[PDB]
């Protein structure tokens, strides 16, 4: 049996870790909700 | 029991000890999470019991206690923040600029941050503090790095 526990508030923290790239990917979503690359 | 607006951990005791299987957002008395996390199973909040209300395996989304409430969208220009709640670790806002998932049905944003599976369902926020999607459903690209879509549900 699953259960939930609070972890925090939904607030934008000014001056937080700025990391990560922004890629443009061609993908496909199937009936089962799974994404896959298209090349 | 606890109906407070905020980000929550989805935990199970069926495996060894206490295990975090995902994350979720509570808003307007409704719990929103990714479908692969619970598989549409009932949740517990203290002595209170959350039951599924709406779900869809293709969108990979599920709402409890009521219909989907999150409706803000990425403007395709601004930097967003991932409110990552990793298994056994403190909630940590990670600001990033999203990419794009070009699909046959239109484009959707994508956050290129790498986190353990137990982080699935972590909200993605805009500058006002509005949930524009959930992080947890994506694909693994050429160099092994993870790219999740910015998954948002439809409000009624
Ligand atoms: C290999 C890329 C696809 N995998 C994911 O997206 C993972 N979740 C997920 C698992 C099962 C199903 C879905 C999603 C939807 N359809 C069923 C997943 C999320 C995260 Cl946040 C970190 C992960 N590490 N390894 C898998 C992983």
């Amino acid at each position: 049996d699953m259960y939930i526990e609070r972890a925090g508030d939904i607030t934008w923290e000014k001056d937080a870790e700025v990391t990560g790239n922004s890629p443009r990917l061609d993908v496909a979503l199937d009936e089962s909700g799974d994404f896959s690359l298209v090349e | 029991g606890e109906t407070t607006d905020g980000v929550y951990r989805v935990m199970t005791r069926r495996l060894l000890g206490s295990t975090q299987v995902g994350v979720g957002v509570m808003q307007e008395g409704v719990f929103h999470t990714m479908w692969h996390v619970t598989k549409g199973a009932a949740l517990r909040s203290g002595e209170g019991r959350l039951d599924p209300y709406w779900g869809d395996v293709k969108q990979d989304l599920v709402s409890y206690c009521g219909p989907w409430k999150l409706d803000a969208a990425w403007d395709g220009l601004s930097e967003v923040q991932l409110l990552a709640v990793p298994p056994g670790e403190r909630a940590k806002n990670i600001q990033t600029l999203p990419g794009i998932f070009k699909t046959k049905d239109g484009d959707i944003g994508a956050v290129a941050l790498d986190y353990p599976a137990g982080t699935s369902g972590s909200p993605i926020l805009d500058k006002c503090g509005r949930v524009i999607g959930l992080y947890g459903n994506g694909v693994v690209i050429k160099n092994g790095s993870y790219v999740s879509a910015i998954t948002q549900g439809k409000r009624e």
